[PDB]
RNA sequence: UCACUCUUAAUCACACGUUGUAGCUCCCUUUACGUUGUUACAAUAAGAGAAAUUUCUCGCAAAGCUCUGUCCCUUGAAAUGUAAGUUUCAAGGGACAUCUUU
């Protein structure tokens, strides 16, 4: 699979996350780690806007670096948990 | 088959006595069947009283610190090397970085030096966070802060950097922050513009390296701070119209209004005035919905804090997130007058994507540009509710005329209790309490599992279980309080009544303290009490006030002394009723003066004068726990587990008053020795609290007042029995010879009470000690520290690394200790000046035991140990330390404590060494020697001795010191094997393990 | 009288403290180590998992028995065998974890 901005809100579920339960503990740890980092690292892109301490450029920096950093975990958490034969 | 019992707890802080106690087809004990008592350590810090996770929490937050800033150092070297700043990762970059930024400015800087300063900027970076709102430590904080902010605002400080080469190290002696200090922390905002002015001056100075790309690369840096029944259609977002309605209908159709029991919902028609408040105010409280509905002082709604209007006003009941953030957005830079169907799409829109161009492609066509402006400038939603978008469009139109979840859910879609369930945590904040009912649930489960449902559950909850630490560090003040007090009352009574024969009994100290209350008067007739005539039998008499069969009150606030001559008159009425004061007659008002005459508290006064019975509310009161714990105990276990009582109160947590009182009159009061078994005590009486019980205890009330000889107990000799069978060593033996005449109490159950302890082998703790001392004196065996002079008492001045280098040193520190009388800070409290300023010196101490900590360069004392190997070689027994260090480096240690040498060279437990087992922490041991046997709970090991210590099972002061046997050598013993027991402290046998396991 | 000791802060962050290697500087022991004060940099539990010198998450707590392991117990089935008693598997109930959650 691949994963951008169109589809990580979509891939981010909690029936997906749920499913990594059958694996054992030392995979499960690291994928649930990356996804859930993912997961709140994109839930709060948009976060930086309603901090007065932050100009809307630097804003704008902020909010592509989140996106693009929880988009690559998801994509790492997606690719080492289909190594290992996820029904994703 | 299976028994007929009742199952009475006594619970506490630390401990959960237990016992059953066999009835038969009625409310009527027969005998004693089992007791036993489990003991577990306080869920919370044994010292300091706060929570155990705490220390972890603040780990955490270090641990986390520490790497972001090593992260964006990282960053910082990389995107500096890749813009040719920085030529390798690893320079030996200059270290005068607060002279070269002065320097930076008016000046230019080669490219060593700013990638100094650069880095050393984004280092230390400064404090982001009105003002003036909770804390100390913020206040001091937050007043160096502004302090250095209005400093730098003057021609002379361009920059915090001038400020620290100029006001800081000139009047201070130091740029950094020294000891508790914070007048020399800096605002982010302060250095941000300094590093903008740096790359200001520099640029027009000629340096090459000043990008503004690379300016708004750093500034990224040093600002940037982590952010704190369906179809298969997906969930809705939270902060979106329908989802936030939803919630809103169902807090409205869960409003429930309290009024001294009338409990009721809301009036349809006032209903209609609470639909739609959150749409015109951002946050309605419950001030809003009780001013706004026809409400008034005695109504107050559920889930209460508790009239006090902090507790209404400041409670918000939903709060239109979504909608009054989008209304403030839109209407600071269309209006806010907007239909539904779109709110939604733009709650969806900003949840599930977070970009400019993902979230404009899907709204692309239903919102104008200068909206997406407004909305994409300032929004940010986070979560998503477990409901799907089209099950709410249809679910909501039902529920706004007045329906339930469950109910519409069934309109739309019409399609484990033998043990207890694990506590409801949700449901108690206490750690302490949430243990103690989680041992209680244990217990209860291991009962039912040998003698299966219990008839009923009787509760006696200590004191001191559902109380803050203060509450009960305050009730223990107050317990010694009482204690000196009773002690000093025994005294004045040896006082007036010097031919005594001894110690007093109870009942005299009160006669006592009440002829002192009532003024040697008695209170009903009148007549004047001589004190000297005072303890003789029938002289007088301690009465309750208000009749015991009617208000069960054993309270102080109930007794009264009276003569025996006017109480063979009265009976079981209360003084209203016995004097005649409803006709208002000359004995009533004489009486009344008499009692609000005497020294009595108000309440007690008012309790004697009762006028009014309340017969019920008083003895359900008087005889029932109503605390928090006692209720939702009663609650849980009643719902949540099989009880065999006809009846809908088959739980009984009674007052601990009453159950003092039985304890008392059952012969038994002080019956507790200071060992740990006395807990089954009281839960054996609050087992024997039944109903027909109390109708005889009732019964025989209404004998001794106005109409069996003593007072009742559950059987003949129950006293004994009960005291035989939770201390004796072998009850049988005792119960068969000491009591002859009661067979009945000696059957197959009767086993010698053995106090189960919680077990405690968890493998992760504490890794090290805090304290880090210097690791290279270790080849000696030697710990070298920074030893600050305000610290350092005599004792560390001779440890000193430098009496063999400073004897001036030495002496001079050594008459100033003198001329304080040993006290550090009053001799060094004045800058000592060396013969340069001397504040903190190296210093030695006793380090031959140490974990290798910070990349191998320091060591540290170690914690704790996890386990114990137990060998054995040379027909001898040795014991291997196990730590938390050695746990998580997956080693396994070889080495066996040996005394007067140290681990550089210790027995070795090789192939020819035998392993024998393994213990735990409070784990049972067995050892017997050429002296006697002990069977107690392992309590540590000594690594310099090489010794152990055991505890006894029980505590008892008879035994070792003060309940445990300290320093106790296995090397030489006969046996020393591990043992297993359950948690209600039986199936004591042996454990063979087979092999020895890994630490991982 | 067979009665009694019952008149909340979280999560983001800041700044220290300590250890080590450098630059200054104070003292100072012998026939090069110490070492005061100050600045910089690295570290700031011991560490573990997974994927590529580098990335994530976990790493001092509580509770839990679904998975795994340790130990205790009950029940049944096989091979036995100097006829005593062993060795093995099956499944039922518990206690705890190096197991599982939050």
């Amino acid at each position: 699979m691949k994963i951008t901005s169109s589809n990580f809100a979509t891939i981010a579920t909690s029936e997906n996350f749920a499913k990594l339960s059958v694996l054992p503990k030392n995979h499960r740890e690291p994928i649930k780690g990356l996804f859930k980092s993912a997961v709140e690292q994109f839930s709060s892109a948009r976060d930086f806007f309603k901090n007065e301490n932050y100009s809307k450029e630097l804003a704008e920096k902020f909010n592509k670096e989140a996106v693009n950093e929880a988009v690559e975990k998801l994509q790492k958490a997606i690719d080492l948990a289909e190594k290992q034969g996820i029904q994703f | 088959k299976n028994l007929n019992y009742i199952l009475g707890l006594d619970l506490g802080i630390a401990s959960v006595g237990w016992a059953v106690v066999e009835i038969d087809e009625k409310e009527n004990p027969l005998r004693l069947i089992d007791v036993g008592v489990r003991t577990f350590e306080r869920a919370e810090v044994p010292k300091t009283g706060e929570s155990l996770a705490l220390s972890r929490r603040l780990a955490r937050s270090a641990r986390r610190l520490t790497q972001r800033r090593v992260a964006r150092l990282k960053k910082a070297k990389r995107l500096l090397k890749s813009e040719n700043i920085l030529l390798s990762t690893d320079e030996r970059l200059p270290h005068q970085v607060w002279q070269l930024r002065v320097e930076g400015l008016d000046h230019k800087l080669e490219r060593q030096e700013w990638a100094a300063v650069l880095l050393h900027l984004i280092k230390h970076r400064g404090y982001l966070s009105e003002s003036k709102s909770e804390n100390k430590e913020l206040g001091a904080l937050l007043s160096g802060v502004d302090n250095n902010h209005k400093l730098l605002q003057q021609a002379t400080y361009r920059s915090p950097a001038e400020l620290a080469v100029k006001k800081f190290e000139v009047e201070e002696g130091h740029i950094r922050n020294q000891q508790g200090a914070y007048t020399h922390t800096f605002s982010r905002l302060d250095l941000l513009a300094e590093m903008e002015l740096l790359f200001s001056r520099q640029q027009h100075f000629g340096n090459p390296f000043a990008s503004e790309k690379l300016l708004e690369n750093l500034t990224a840096l040093l600002m940037w701070q982590k952010p704190a029944t369906f179809e298969d259609e997906y969930k809705a977002a939270k902060n979106t119209y329908s989802a936030e309605r939803f919630v809103w209908i169902t807090k409205l159709n869960n409003l429930r209004i309290q009024e001294n029991g009338l409990e009721r919902a809301l009036n349809d028609n006032e209903r209609l005035a609470l639909m739609e408040q959150p749409y015109d105010k951002n946050r309605l409280f419950y001030s809003q919905v009780r001013s706004i509905l026809k409400l008034s002082d005695e109504a107050i709604f559920k889930g209460l804090r508790y009239d006090k209007k902090a507790i209404e006003t400041k409670a918000v009941l939903m709060e239109m997130k979504a909608y009054h953030q989008i209304r403030k957005v839109l209407e600071g830079n269309a209006e806010l007058k907007a239909n539904p169907t779109l709110l939604d799409e733009i709650g969806t829109a900003f949840s599930l994507y977070k970009t400019d161009e993902d979230i404009s492609a899907y709204l692309a066509g239903k919102l104008s540009q200068p909206v997406l402006n407004a909305l994409l400038e300032n929004l940010s939603f986070d979560k998503f509710i477990q409901l799907s978008l089209k099950a709410l469009y249809k679910l909501l139109p039902l529920m706004q005329q007045g329906l339930r979840y469950d109910e519409a859910c069934r309109e739309i879609y019409g399609d484990n209790h033998h043990f207890l369930p694990q506590i409801p945590a949700d449901e108690i904040r206490n750690p302490v309490v949430l243990r103690t009912l989680t041992q209680a649930r244990k217990v209860i489960n291991g009962v039912v599992r040998l003698y299966g449902s219990p008839a009923r559950i009787h509760i006696e909850t200590g004191r001191e279980v559902g109380k803050s630490y203060k509450d009960r560090r305050e009730l223990e003040k107050r317990q010694e309080e009482n204690r000196k007090q009773r002690e000093n009352a025994i005294k004045e009574f040896k006082e007036y009544f010097p031919h005594f024969a001894g110690e007093p009994k109870a009942k005299d100290i009160l006669k006592m303290r009440l002829y002192k209350q009532q003024n040697a008067k008695c209170l009903y007739s009148g007549k004047p009490i001589e004190l000297h005539r005072l303890l003789e039998k029938g002289y007088v008499e301690v009465d309750h006030a208000l009749p015991f069969s009617r208000t069960w009150d054993d309270s102080f606030n109930n007794k009264v002394l009276v003569l025996a001559n006017e109480n063979q008159n009265k009976g079981n009425l209360t003084p209203f009723e016995w004097l005649d004061g409803k006709h208002n007659s000359e004995r009533w008002r004489a009486f009344k003066a008499l009692v609000e005459t005497s020294a009595f508290p108000y309440a007690k006064k008012q309790r004697i004068l009762s006028q009014k019975l309340d017969e019920k509310g008083f003895i359900e009161r008087n005889l029932n726990d109503t605390r928090y714990v006692a209720r939702f105990l009663c609650n849980f276990i009643a719902d949540n587990m099989h009880l065999t009582g006809e009846g809908k109160r088959k739980v009984f947590a009674s007052n601990g008053q009453i159950t003092a009182l039985l304890r008392s009159r059952w012969g038994l009061a002080k019956s507790r020795e200071d060992n740990d078994r006395h807990h089954a005590l009281d839960a054996v009486v609050v087992a024997c609290s039944t109903v027909a019980m109390q109708q005889k205890i009732t019964r025989f009330v209404r004998f001794e007042a106005g109409d069996p000889l003593h007072f009742p107990t559950p059987w003949q000799f129950f006293k004994q029995e009960v005291e035989i069978r939770i201390f004796s060593d072998n009850p049988k033996l005792e119960l068969e010879n000491r009591l002859p005449d009661r067979p009945q109490a000696n059957h197959e159950f009767v086993q010698p009470l053995f106090v189960s302890r919680m077990p405690t082998r968890k493998m992760t703790g504490q890794g090290h000690m805090e304290t880090v001392k210097s690791a290279k004196r270790l080849n000696e065996g030697i710990s070298v520290i920074k030893m600050p002079l305000t610290k350092l008492k005599l004792k560390d001045l001779e440890l000193m690394v430098n009496r063999e280098r400073e004897k001036d040193l030495y002496d001079t520190l050594k008459a100033r200790l003198e001329a304080f009388n040993d006290d550090p800070a009053k001799a060094f409290a004045e800058p000592f000046i060396k013969k340069a300023i001397v504040k903190s010196v190296r210093v030695e101490q006793i380090q031959k035991s140490g974990v290798l900590v910070r990349e191998g360069n320091g060591v540290a004392d170690n914690a704790s140990m996890v386990r114990v190997d137990v060998f054995t070689k040379g027909g001898k027994y040795f014991l291997v330390p196990i730590y938390t260090w050695q746990v998580a480096k997956g080693i396994l240690p070889n080495k066996a404590a040996t005394q007067y040498k140290d681990e550089e060279d210790w027995e070795v437990m090789d192939n020819s060494a035998t392993f024998k087992f393994s213990l735990h922490p409070n784990d049972l041991v067995k050892l017997v020697t050429k002296k006697k046997t002990i069977l107690g709970y392992f309590n540590g090991l000594n690594r310099a001795t090489g010794n152990i210590d055991i505890k006894e099972h029980d505590l008892d002061k008879s035994k070792g010191k003060q309940g445990i046997f300290e320093g106790v050598g296995i090397k030489l013993a006969l046996s020393f094997e591990k043992y297993q027991v359950d948690e209600l402290g039986k199936n004591i046998r042996l454990c063979k393990p087979s092999k020895r396991q890994p630490v991982r």
